[PDB]
């Protein structure tokens, strides 16, 4: 899950833009 | 844009404006 490297580390769109489903 | 530590609600937060409100899934594991 992308949450256990958001939470714990630093997230951008570079990561986000992974979930959206549109 | 911000490079930041987020955790479910916060997470989203930035979900939701690299999605621009078209559409994700935040779920954290599929199954």
């Amino acid at each position: 899950g992308i949450v256990e490297q958001c939470c714990t580390s630093i997230c951008s769109l570079y990561q986000l833009e992974n979930y959206c489903n549109s | 844009f911000v490079k930041q530590h987020l955790c479910g609600s916060h997470l989203v937060e930035a979900l939701y404006l690299v999605c621009g409100e078209r559409g994700f899934f935040y779920t954290p594991k599929t199954r």
